[PDB]
């Protein structure tokens, strides 16, 4: 049920409710987009 | 249309961040525009994103995504698409 460890996070902020697209929504473009190099976006290299 | 109501759902958010990354009413008649700029601003000033595990900016990152790949155009008003098709670009 998990991939860590750790007890407990160490910063939260509210954040994380601006999302601009639902989970339904989300897993549509997760097929197409297929994480080509998802995780480099803001490196752009 | 079973996953044609999901692939036409995201086009309307594509539609309110291209008019926001453009738009500067601070209380635009667009319910979705006034959300796009916090959405924009809060990732134009973060210290998470993907790598440490932002849940916004990988919001804006699928989204930017799916119209970065049709995308060709080198003044999109949107900032991500052109970061992302200058990447996507180089594959094959
Ligand atoms: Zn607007
Ligand atoms: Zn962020
Ligand atoms: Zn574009």
């Amino acid at each position: 049920g998990s991939h860590m460890s750790e007890v407990h996070p160490s910063r939260l902020q509210t954040t994380d409710n601006l999302l601009p697209m639902s989970p339904e929504e989300f897993d549509e473009v997760s097929r197409i987009v297929g994480s080509v190099e998802f995780d480099s976006m803001m490196n752009t290299v | 249309s079973p996953q044609e109501s999901r692939r036409l759902s995201i086009q309307r958010c594509i539609q309110s961040l291209v008019h926001a990354c453009q738009c500067r009413n601070a209380n635009c008649s667009l319910p979705s525009c006034q959300k796009m700029k916090r959405v924009v601003q809060h990732t134009k000033g973060c210290k998470r994103k993907t790598n440490g595990g932002c849940p916004v900016c990988k919001q804006l990152i699928a989204l930017c995504c799916y119209h970065a790949k049709h995308c060709q155009e080198n003044k999109c008003p949107v900032p991500f698409c052109l970061n992302i098709k200058h990447k996507l670009r180089q594959q094959q």
